[PDB]
């Protein structure tokens, strides 16, 4: 698990920017700031339960080690999404949102292997939870995930 | 006999594999 010296003055940067008051850890309210200098305005109860998530030994607000353990997980989680989000880029050709079969097929094409109209379109079904005939993103995430 | 089919999951991890 990579941690240097960097990377957690990185993180202690950003938990500086929740822990206003500087004590070391991240209440509900400050959390509030947070959210309203982003434009949102979450209720008191919204904000309970974003504490709530992160909060891993239930002493109701957020020390360092929990604000990292949770960021790190959203950074990949960020990282992986992005990545599927460059391959549906790359074989959505047209860049119109959706994979088309013949987009599909050139795809295949490209790395080697050649498919019918036939097994391209197996493959489209397979995918096309909306039944639009082709895929977006969501439902090639879905595959992925 | 018969094709097999491919996934798209393959299909993902296949450019994975092709790219720098
Ligand atoms: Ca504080
Ligand atoms: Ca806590
Ligand atoms: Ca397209
Ligand atoms: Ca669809």
């Amino acid at each position: 698990d990579q941690l240097t010296e960097e990377q957690i003055a990185e993180f202690k940067e950003a938990f500086s920017l929740f822990d206003k008051d500087g004590d070391g850890t991240i209440t509900t309210k400050e959390l509030g700031t947070v959210m309203r200098s982003l434009g949102q305005n979450p209720t008191e109860a919204e904000l309970q339960d974003m504490i709530n998530e992160v909060d891993a030994d239930g002493n109701g607000t957020i020390d360092f080690p929990e604000f990292l353990t949770m960021m790190a997980r959203k950074m990949k989680d960020t990282d992986s999404e992005e990545e599927i989000r460059e391959a549906f880029r790359v074989f959505d050709k047209d860049g119109n949102g959706y994979i088309s079969a013949a987009e599909l097929r050139h795809v295949m094409t490209n790395l080697g292997e050649k498919l019918t109209d036939e097994e391209v379109d197996e493959m489209i079904r397979e995918a096309d939870i909306d039944g639009d005939g082709q895929v977006n993103y969501e439902e090639f995430v879905q595959m992925m995930t | 006999h018969s094709m097999q089919a491919l996934s798209w999951r393959k299909l993902y991890l296949s450019r994975a594999k092709l790219k720098a």
